[PDB]
């Protein structure tokens, strides 16, 4: 039985932190091209 | 006056002391190798460094500076308060506190201001004294009564200038005050003692000035003409002690001209003269006459 | 008065306390939220990407030449080219590396690691090495007939200028220490060494030295744990 | 499943052929865009003169030698002023623009070498300095590192990116190696960073351009030595509001 | 009713990527080994397709890895000393907001070029000797523009509209939250550029860098007093960012800071990687080899 | 049940009016841009009408200028010394009730002719130097007509029905809700009359703007001693004015009040607006031009 | 005793907690609320209402005579008549604004403005003036020429005597600090200048020179933030 | 979809007709209304004597001069004397009422200058004193300041409304400008706004009634020197409780 | 979760502030006329 992420102030930010939302896009810094390699394939054909 | 600079980077004056009451002593010079500056990078004098602990303001910072032991976390220099290196036109530094200001009249923010500038910008308007503040901010005014909130250090004016880092333009709620007959090109002088600048002092005198002083004491028989500060180092830009009735040529000085201690002169009618060529500017003069009645 | 009964933890500052405080600013309304590219929500996804490892972390090499791995067409075989520990968090190559510094903000990490070495030589030059990972309880391998024992590649130079050596998550326990050296050497992660599969070979007129840009980055099934302070910067005096 | 080593780049009236090209990296995944109703906040209509500013501009050409520690730009001052988009980023207050960076720089097969052609968001220049005071000049860069301007700034440090970050880290930045062997050519899509929608294109630079020679150029007794680096930049969705007087610096 | 919303309020773990079984590859064309490290794209290649690798159901949590549990941890932004005895007889201090004079939090911050956060500052404020007698303080948030106190006195302590905490020394710590107050989307821990229009050649060149938008004005901290205490309170400021929006992540620094508001680093670069003897030498001792 | 309305409790965010696309104008009859300001209306002339302005979803928050706003902060009202030492061993100190004796809280207020509001009354109470030892202290407020105690034994103390609240210095500000209590429908800080009629021609005139309708008793403060404690308590009284209803907007005061009941501006008058050089004459230097 | 542990923030005032506290007055009810005309609910509203902008704040210059922009017979072309920023929190022609004021009580400002200007010279007196809204980046402009290359109106007087001059919303950041100078200069709004376009032409026997009075105010779309103690009026002691 | 310039003021047996208007500004949007039942406190009822007392009252012509600094009036006080109105006032100790304040200006079109006439609700009247004691005269203003009478008062500082607030900001008040080349007549509704349903006639004043020169009255030689200034006001919804002797002040 | 805007008391100027009915009405100080005029119109005509 949790009791928490509970808001006591009628400003939003005074709520805790955001701490379930944790979302993995690395694509973007670790594949940041615009030819899609496959793992497979030579890169450079 | 032991300062005739803004920057006090004139300064030879032994204080040893970060405040004449209640600061910290000084490390000399000759024993400060831990730090950019001693005695073993700058051998030869070289901004009145040497075997002392006197403070001095070799970089060319705001206020004459020395290093303190180094214990409290990590402060290893400290501004000196020296009560002598006030500049002879800078009248203090005083606080700012609101709405009626310590000077009541026009005001300024300049991102290039200099102590010139806001100067310029107040004897411009016929206002006696020009207050620099929070290094941004030039106020003007006419009001005897600039210290209605008590006079502050000088190490409290120290916020630099945003034209000119080395000189000193006021603080959070400190304003500088300076006389508004600093760096004038000309003006009449009738009185005792007075530290006559030359142009656009605290800056570097401007490309083509031909500046007239005059300087009748009504009532003194000699005029003992000293120069605290000729850094004139130049040919064509010359300063000349015209007379006055007669308006002939006294002494003529200029790079390779360098004054004496006290070019006296008989007359109680002097009239000081400038040149400046269209370019090499230098920074300057800072004569100081004295009559003798 | 409802009836209440203080518990001990009372009045502490816990500094990883996540709760509530009062708003200094009622009715506030924050600048609008624009987007701006490169947003970043997990430090996993920064281990994930491929940064120089300096390899040529020795005496003498100052600079950029650091992070090159020097090959050069050698007189004798089955040579050794360079070696390095493939503990992300060690004194060592991977410091100056994001997985090796974010790893050390943690004290546990585990998953698999990558090193994509890139050859920098001249279009002529073709070579073959030989990178082996040797798991922990070995010490760096003398010969590469020791060393093949392990987890390797056999790299061709070719048109496609790097290979990827992953150094598999071969540990007894599912996370490893950031911490090495001493008893931490339970959590030793291995030891990687190129070795001269085959020479440098290049044609006259050819440089005869090459480099190696090794490139250490974390796999997908990589994981920290216990994030803690890292021991990179020291601070003296507060900054002024 | 491949990158293909051919590529055409055709913006405005330039083109831009390479037929050595490892990929074209799309910084952060996003293409450049034009400023949505929902981010924007200036209330002037923009002006968007698509292919008058938004094509590839030649700026610089750089001698790469073996003792070489790079060069960087400011993408903003490397186009201040030069052609159209210049005048626009002097007239105009406010600016925000992608880029389409392209540097080439091509050898013999018998040359070898690997830059590192990175784009850096709030590329801030740090001064390397002796424990000093505040008041010391060496503290601080002058302009001339700052800004660039079209002809760039060679690195001093480019260990630490002139930055006091790792440049072996640089490679969290959007970056593409021009490895001698492999490709002459390195091409960066950036769109617009910033936490503001526009900005001034005199005050900000939004990206700084560093082309670092990671492996030093070596060659032998004969092979061409003078090995140039040529950046050929594009603003890519350039608006431009705030109309004034042209203002320079 | 809304007890759906309490219940899944406990962190749910997200497991690490899993291994997949690989068996051996023999053939021509599928080379997962072989990348183009010169496109800028990190290595695709997966443990799978370069060694024979088992079925591992990985449960291990990533879930500390997020910007939030990185960053929502209270850290040291400023030590604020009230002096009130020797020289400084004010039982005032007027403290520049800025978050980069201490080099554990300001490394972290700088690890993203944009970050969009609340904060919760907690100030933890005590005596030379550790002991928190009753003393009454006011901490008053002055935002710019807002008029900066000149006394202990002065009118601007009557915090009619600046936010303003009273709290002795005897309380437990003071915790505020402060909302994400900047002109700005994001605050700008770098900043290439220059506030003002100009020429920008000063010998000093204090202006780079120096962006507004996170200039968010001065916490004056004050001894509610009618005369000096003889007494100097050391109020140390921690500050926890919550609800955190990091971008373009950058380089962790590697030189030793030298100011609060500039990356100037030493003449004397220190290497990121500390030296060893030889490029072929690792000292890793192991076990004694079976046969050598 | 009820959980719809402990939902909707946060703040909605209002925003700032949306600017529209609009295109040029060119003919004739359609002056958006000419007014007449004789009418007393301000313009109506939109930016749309007088620029081609783009579509700006405005997402700016106007929340926080509202009156609830601006005015929900406590603010300092009264400062009530509680002498017990030297010459005045009195204990105790009756205050006269008016929140315009501070210029912060009172500039506010003025803003407004008529403010009906409830208010959230705080004690920040500490002695001289600051600390706050364990001492009884009474706050009885004393309404119009109550006898007002004359000493700190008096039988007043005794609040049968006066409002008291006894807290000692170390607990935490003493804070009570007070209601609008006026026998008129608001608060009013400009009384153009005379309370008492009369023919008004004394040589002070002393009873000009002075409304009992607002003077609302006093604060009567004692240490519950038996003698003279020797110290003096200073007790700081902040008002926070909440359910806030003002009327007819007035001009914010520009000259600097003299006394507490009367607007009364010194002989020397202050501009509203600080001088400059000329009416032509602009402190923004700007950026280098290009072609002067 | 249900169990409960104190957390930071304990006992401390917070001078905008917008909390519960006990009631002195047990069974209270205040006057009945009667309809009072000329309830304002927010401060934007009162931000736009046009207020004198004290143009002529010049020395010398004293009284209503500051509120009064002088318009006379040029007897040269392309003059300028006024200039001001339009800063609404800078120390300047907007502090007679009530705009200017309320500003001060805010940090931070957004919208645009608005500064119209009535012509209070004679019937019979003539003329045309370009009012130009420099936007920040460039001085006040030196020429007429210079001017209207920014947001200009030009001016004709008539039966309708006044004009509105929209200072757009052109800005960088979505809002602008109402502190001003120093770097704050970054939040710069702009320049308004008032130049003659045409002369003020008049028959004989008729006043040469008027006044042109300028009323600034706030946009629909104009907002304020992150209220604060204003620096208008400063008190060394308590008013008794 | 405009303000017709010309206009008539039909109230009781006076009519006003003007032909050079701006408009009637409707204090606060409110139309002048008798006190409801729900907001009333007086029991005893009323008297409206519509006709007698709701009607225009020309009460006094001030003269325009160059170096003039304007004129004052309190509404009630300024009808307190005059005609049905008067008495009713002095009879009765409860009174409420708008009014119809009705200036008027007329001049050349070869004369120039602008009046503000605004309508200040609470209009304390403050005295301009050096920093004295409590004890001192000239802290506060004399009966004479406070309630003009018909013939108002001229103002001292009319820069700050003799009041301490700026004048520039007396636009936040109900307000019309007689612009000498635009209209000549100044007409401003104002309802009855008090804290209280009703209210002494004699002790308060509800309204100030402010007729102050922004921009001079400039004309050329041979011009009517004398521009006079009248101040007709008229009541209206008059209300008046509480019989009794009539009472001067 | 927000869990505010709860009065204790039995007295209801005992609650917190109304912090939820902001209301814009700004036309009765900025067009206080009785002709509507038209923004596009000219005003006296
Ligand atoms: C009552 C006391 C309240 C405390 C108010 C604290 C306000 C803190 C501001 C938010 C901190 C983050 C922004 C810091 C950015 C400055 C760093 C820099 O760029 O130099
Ligand atoms: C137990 C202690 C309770 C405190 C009681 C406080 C009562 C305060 C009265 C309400 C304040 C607002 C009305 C002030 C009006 C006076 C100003 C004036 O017109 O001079
Ligand atoms: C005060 C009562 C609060 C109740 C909060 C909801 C808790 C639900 C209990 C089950 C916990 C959720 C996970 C699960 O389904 O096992
Ligand atoms: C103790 C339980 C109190 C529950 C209060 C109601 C909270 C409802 C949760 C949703 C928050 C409202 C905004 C929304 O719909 O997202
Ligand atoms: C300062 O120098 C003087 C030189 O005579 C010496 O007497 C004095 O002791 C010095 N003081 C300190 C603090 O070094
Ligand atoms: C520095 O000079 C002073 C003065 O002669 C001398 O007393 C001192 O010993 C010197 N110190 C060193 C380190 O030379």
């Amino acid at each position: 039985i949790n009791f928490t992420n509970i808001n006591y102030y009628k400003d939003s930010y005074a709520a805790s932190a955001s701490r379930q939302d944790f979302a993995q896009d690395p694509a973007k810094f670790t594949r940041p091209v615009l030819d899609a390699i496959r793992e497979a394939a030579a890169p450079l054909q | 006056p032991e300062c005739f600079t803004a920057n006090g980077a004139d300064y030879r004056g032994t204080q040893n002391w970060t405040a004449l009451q209640g600061g910290k002593p000084c490390l000399f010079w000759n024993e400060t190798f831990q730090h950019p500056y001693n005695t073993l990078k700058y051998p030869n004098g070289e901004g009145g460094l040497g075997e002392h602990n006197y403070c001095r303001n070799p970089d060319g910072d705001v206020s004459p500076w020395c290093y303190v032991a180094e214990h409290e976390d990590g402060v290893y220099w400290k501004y000196c308060e020296i009560p002598a290196c006030q500049m002879p036109g800078n009248l203090g530094c005083y606080k700012d506190h609101g709405n009626p200001p310590p000077l009541t009249g026009t005001s300024k923010t300049s991102n290039k201001l200099t102590i010139q500038t806001c100067i310029s910008f107040c004897r411009s308007q016929r206002f006696k004294f020009a207050g620099m503040e929070s290094g941004y901010a030039c106020f003007c005014g006419n009001n005897p009564d600039y210290w209605k909130y008590g006079e502050a250090a000088s190490t409290e004016c120290n916020s630099v200038c945003f034209g000119d880092h080395t000189q000193p333009c006021g603080g959070d709620g400190r304003i500088i005050l300076f006389d508004t007959l600093v760096g004038a090109c000309g003006g009449n002088y009738s009185a005792m003692s007075s530290v006559v600048y030359s142009p656009d002092f605290p800056d570097t005198y401007a490309t083509g000035r031909v500046c007239y002083w005059t300087i009748r004491v009504p009532g003194a028989s000699h005029i003992h003409f000293s120069f605290p500060l000729f850094d004139i180092r130049d040919s064509a830009d010359m300063v000349e002690l015209l007379d006055g009735y007669t308006h002939r040529v006294l002494a003529r000085f200029h790079g390779r001209s360098r004054p004496p201690l006290s070019f006296n002169v008989s007359l109680d009618f002097v009239i000081l003269y400038f040149f400046s060529d269209r370019i090499n500017q230098a920074q300057g003069f800072a004569v100081l006459y004295q009559a003798v009645k | 008065g409802f009836p209440t009964e203080l518990k001990p933890g009372t009045n502490q500052f816990l500094t990883t306390d996540d709760g509530t405080s009062p708003p200094i600013l009622p009715g506030f309304e924050p600048t609008p939220l624009i987007h701006i590219p490169g947003e970043f929500t997990s430090l996993l996804d920064l281990c994930q990407v491929e940064t120089i490892l300096e390899v040529n972390n020795t005496t003498g090499t100052t600079g950029v030449s650091r992070l090159l791995i020097p090959v050069r067409a050698q007189n004798n075989v089955d040579q050794l080219c360079a070696s390095f520990q493939v503990d992300p968090g060690r004194n060592g190559p991977w410091q100056s590396t994001m997985v090796g510094q974010i790893c050390r903000y943690y004290t546990q990490w585990s998953g698999s690691l990558k090193v994509t070495f890139m050859f920098t030589g001249s279009f002529m030059a073709t070579g073959k090495m030989l990178i082996a990972y040797t798991p922990p309880g070995s010490a760096q391998p003398t010969t590469r007939e020791a060393a093949m024992l392990g987890t390797h590649i056999v790299w061709d130079f070719g048109l496609q200028s790097s290979v990827t050596l992953v150094i598999p998550w071969i540990s007894n326990t599912h996370f490893r220490a950031v911490k090495t050296g001493g008893v931490y050497d339970y959590y030793a992660t291995g030891i990687v060494t190129i070795w001269y599969q085959t020479n440098f070979v290049v044609p006259p007129d050819t440089p005869t030295e090459a480099n190696i840009i090794a490139l250490g980055a974390a796999q997908k099934n990589f994981t920290l744990k216990l994030c803690k302070d890292t021991d990179e910067i020291q601070q003296t005096a507060e900054y002024q | 499943g491949y990158s293909d080593r051919v590529a055409q780049l055709t913006v405005g009236n330039s083109t831009i052929t390479t037929q050595e090209a490892a990929n074209i990296v799309l910084s952060y995944g996003e293409w450049p865009e034009y400023c949505p109703s929902t981010d924007a906040t200036a209330v002037d209509k923009p002006t968007r003169p698509d292919v008058s500013v938004n094509r590839f501009y030649t700026l610089s050409t750089k001698s790469w030698k073996t003792e070489s520690t790079g060069w960087y730009w400011k993408f903003p001052d490397v186009l201040n002023d030069t052609g159209v988009f210049g005048q626009n980023a002097q007239f105009h207050y406010l600016y925000r623009s992608g880029f389409c960076m392209h540097v080439q720089c091509n050898a013999s097969k018998f040359h070898q070498g690997a830059l590192l052609v990175a784009a850096i968001p709030e590329f801030v220049i740090a001064a390397s300095s002796p424990a000093t005071k505040p008041n010391s000049q060496g503290l601080y860069p002058d302009f001339a590192h700052t800004n660039p301007g079209k002809d760039g700034q060679e690195f001093r440090d480019p260990y630490v990116l002139d930055a006091g970050i790792p440049l072996s880290q640089a490679l969290i930045f959007p970056h593409q190696w021009i490895n001698l062997r492999t490709n002459n050519c390195a091409t960066i899509i950036m769109p617009y960073i910033n936490a503001l929608p526009f900005d001034s294109a005199l005050n900000h630079s939004n990206f700084g351009l560093v082309v670092i020679p990671i492996s030093p150029l070596k060659y032998c007794n004969g092979a061409t030595t003078e090995v140039p680096i040529t950046l050929t930049i594009a603003p890519l969705n350039s608006e431009f509001s705030g109309l004034r007087q042209a203002i320079k610096q | 009713s809304a007890v759906s919303a309490l219940a899944d309020t406990t962190i749910s773990r997200v497991t690490a990527a899993n291994t997949a079984a690989s068996t051996h590859s023999l053939g021509t064309g599928r080379v997962p080994a072989l990348q183009a490290a010169e496109t800028g794209a990190s290595s695709n290649s997966s443990d799978e397709n370069l060694i024979e690798t088992r079925c591992v159901m990985n449960r291990n949590g990533v879930n500390e890895a997020s910007v939030e549990h990185f960053y929502s941890r209270a850290g040291l932004v400023g030590v604020v000393e009230v002096k009130d005895s020797g020289t400084s007889l004010d039982g005032y201090t007027v403290w520049p907001i800025d978050v980069m004079g201490f080099v554990q939090q300001r490394r972290k911050l700088e690890l993203s070029t944009y970050m969009r956060f609340d904060a919760e500052f907690t100030f933890v404020s005590n005596l030379n000797n550790s002991t928190t007698p009753g003393m009454l303080l006011q901490y008053m948030y002055v935002p710019p523009g807002a008029p900066k106190p000149d006394s202990r006195k002065s009118y601007q302590w009557q915090t009619a509209t600046n936010p303003s905490v009273f709290a002795k020394l005897s309380d437990p710590p003071p915790q505020v939250s402060v909302p994400f107050m900047s002109p700005a989307t994001a605050y700008q821990w770098f900043y290439d550029g220059y506030p003002t229009f100009g020429e920008h050649k000063q010998a000093t060149n204090l202006q780079y860098g120096q962006c507004p938008n996170n200039m968010m004005g001065h916490f004056a901290i004050r001894t509610v007093s009618e005369s000096t205490t003889g007494k100097n309170i050391h109020v140390r400021v921690y500050m926890r960012i919550k609800h955190v929006r990091a971008w373009v992540p950058r380089p962790l620094r590697s030189q030793a800071y030298m100011v609060k508001n500039y990356p100037t680093y030493s003449q004397t670069i220190t290497n990121t990687a500390t030296d060893r003897a030889s490029i072929t030498t690792t000292d890793y001792e192991g076990g004694v080899p079976a046969s050598p």
